[PDB]
């Protein structure tokens, strides 16, 4: 869920176990 | 060939457009006569291939045959149909059950909208009940090239038509370096055309452009960086946040100096630096231009007068859902084509159905995309993560007002639908994470171009 906020752009990492 | 003096359906500019609209017409009103003025030669061709599948082609004689195999392994042409389901234009109004005539070599100057009527660059003027504009655009000229010498001008093409193709497909094997400027959607296609060609021929390819990443209008910088880096691997040397200053000719070859302070030598240039609307007939005829977005003021039918519709990249219409805009895509034009014809043809439904785009920038690079794809906006990017940071795989969220307005389906495929649910529904989502899962993102999916 490594999610990180750069600016107006959000970068959200996921690794499909849900 | 004499025009005919009076048809039902006239329409204005027979590109991607017009062909959608004829075809929609017929459909909808069958036996329609409807007769597309285009002031290209060529009949009415899709213009996707020419950056991307007439490229890869293996057929030598691709610049011949104008033929490729799509990504489902078909072979086809980038025309629409073959000249043999076209009528004349002579015959056109007396043939059985109508049908679609295209007049070749034949632009429209002046557009009387008060009595119905268009005149030809040839003095023949025709009458309509009811017109489509569909002129579509032309590209954009770099500033620097147009103030420089006829020297450096002779050396330099834009991209749009099948000749730009086919001479600039020439060119790539006599030059030893060709520069795209600007960093498009064409600039970023063709550079990665001339980058795998470069595979064999060991060309320089050059590409340049202001922002700081590939896309930059249309991508978010992560993004946007990780796709300039995917085109290099393709065979391109880009230079990011390069602002031209003045092109001369040095040694025989063009010289590029930047405004940064670094030059360039070269021996082609290629801009591809944006599309400007062919919205000549609008002073002719007192139709309204939209003065943020360009291009011709159409309501949310596509619809300007009584008797006139516009489509196309030509078009800047009332989105009901996104807002007012102006599209310049390929699905875009058959989509809003379509949607025009059946407006003619009495229908008056307005622009539900969304139209989409797609580029593929080497293997590793293909997304297909929806509604308001703007860098500008603020974005969530859902990507895949591995079981030294990898965007190979996700999908990206166009935001305003908490509001999911455009979607980037980024390396997943055949998911358009589930995104254009989602634009259609536009609800304020607490968590897009959960949003994402429905592009079942880490899934292998199908692999369409
Ligand atoms: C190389 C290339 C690749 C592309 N690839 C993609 C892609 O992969 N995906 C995507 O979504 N989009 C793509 N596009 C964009 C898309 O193809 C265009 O937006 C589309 O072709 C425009 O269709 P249109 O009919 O509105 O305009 P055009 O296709 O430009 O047709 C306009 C026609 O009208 C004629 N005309 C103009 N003014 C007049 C006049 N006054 N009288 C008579 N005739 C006139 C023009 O000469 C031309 O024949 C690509 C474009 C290019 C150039
Ligand atoms: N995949 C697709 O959907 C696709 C593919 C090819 C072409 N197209 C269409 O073809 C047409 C041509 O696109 P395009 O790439 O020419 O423009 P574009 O609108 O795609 O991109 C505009 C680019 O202009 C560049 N630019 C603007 N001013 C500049 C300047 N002074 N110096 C340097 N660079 C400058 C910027 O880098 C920017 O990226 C458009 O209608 C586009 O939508 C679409």
């Amino acid at each position: 869920s490594y999610c990180r906020q750069e600016g107006k752009d959000r970068i959200i990492f996921v690794t499909k176990e849900d | 060939i004499r025009a005919p003096s009076h048809v039902p359906f006239l329409l204005i500019g027979g590109g991607t457009a017009a062909f959608a609209a004829a075809r929609s017409i017929r459909a909808r009103d069958p036996g329609a006569r409807v007769l597309i003025v285009s002031e290209d030669p060529e009949l009415p061709y899709m213009r996707p291939p020419l950056s991307k599948e007439l490229w890869f082609s293996d057929d030598p004689n691709v610049t011949k045959t104008l033929q490729f195999r799509q990504w489902n392994g078909k072979e086809r042409s980038i025309y629409f149909q073959p000249p043999s389901f076209y009528v004349s234009a002579q015959d056109l109004p007396n043939i059985e059950n109508g049908g679609v005539a295209v007049l070749t070599g034949k632009k429209v100057v002046h557009l009387d909208v008060r009595g119905n009527m268009v005149k030809l660059n040839d003095g023949s003027q025709i009458t309509f009940e009811k017109c489509l504009i569909a002129t579509g655009g032309t590209p954009r000229s770099l500033s620097a090239i147009d103030r420089a010498g006829a020297e450096v001008k002779s050396r330099t093409t834009l991209f749009r038509k099948i000749g730009d193709f086919r001479a600039l497909e020439k060119i790539s094997r006599e030059v030893k370096s060709i520069t795209v400027i600007g960093g498009g959607f064409l600039g970023s296609e063709l550079a990665c055309a001339l980058g795998r060609k470069s595979q064999a021929s060991g060309i320089e390819v050059i590409q340049l452009f202001p922002e700081k990443g590939n896309m930059g209008k249309i991508l978010p910088q992560y993004l946007s960086n990780w796709t300039m880096e995917k085109v290099k691997r393709e065979g391109v040397k880009v230079m990011p946040n390069a602002i031209v200053q003045s092109v001369g000719v040095s040694g025989g070859r063009l010289l590029i100096k930047l405004k940064d302070g670094r030059k360039v030598e070269t021996d082609h240039i290629v801009t591809a630096v944006g599309l400007e609307p062919n919205v000549e007939l609008a002073k002719t005829g007192g139709l309204e231009i939209d003065s943020d977005f360009g291009g011709f003021r159409v309501n949310a039918e596509l619809q300007a007068r009584s008797n006139i519709w516009v489509a196309g990249d030509a078009a800047c219409f009332y989105d009901i859902k996104l807002g007012r805009r102006r599209v310049e895509h390929h699905d875009h034009a058959v989509v809003s084509g379509r949607l025009a014809g059946e407006n003619m043809t009495g229908a008056a439904k307005p622009y539900w159905h969304q139209s989409m785009f797609w580029s593929d920038l080497g293997p590793d690079v293909g997304y297909e995309a929806i509604g308001l794809v703007d860098s500008s906006l603020p974005t969530v990017g859902v990507f895949a993560k591995a079981t030294e940071e990898d965007y190979g795989k996700g999908v990206i969220f166009y935001l305003r007002d908490k509001v999911v307005v455009g979607i980037v389906l980024w390396n997943v495929f055949n998911r358009m639908p589930i995104a254009r649910k989602i634009i259609k529904d536009g609800e304020q989502h607490e968590d897009l994470n959960e949003v994402a899962k429905l592009f079942n993102i880490h899934e292998d999916l199908v692999p369409r171009g």
